[PDB]
């Protein structure tokens, strides 16, 4: 038996893992980790911090 | 002695979803035991800077 618990505790691990390939240089409707939008995705020479 | 003169920002290390309540705080150091100070935790211990 695999049973769940329900209370006011915060969330934890789950089962999204929404995987879809990446298309560039086209007007597409994108949805990353938590931020959504529409536009064209290309390559950049800007460097982030890790 | 005394903190240096400068600026330096601090990067994140880890976030934990534990969700317990924290109100107190205490720290852990090294208590040397050797031939100089023998015995239990009550007598045999030097501090260290």
């Amino acid at each position: 038996v695999l049973s769940f618990e329900l209370l006011h505790a915060p969330a934890t691990v789950c089962g999204p893992k929404k995987s879809t390939n990446l298309v560039k240089n086209k007007c597409v409707n994108f949805n990353f980790n938590g931020l959504t939008g529409t536009g064209v995705l290309t390559e950049s020479n800007k460097k982030f911090l890790p | 002695r005394d903190l240096p003169q400068g600026f330096s920002a601090l990067e994140p290390l880890v976030d934990l979803p534990i969700g317990i309540n924290i109100t107190r705080f205490q720290t852990l150091l090294a208590l040397h035991r050797s031939y100089l100070t023998p015995g239990d935790s009550s007598s045999g211990w030097t501090a260290g800077a």
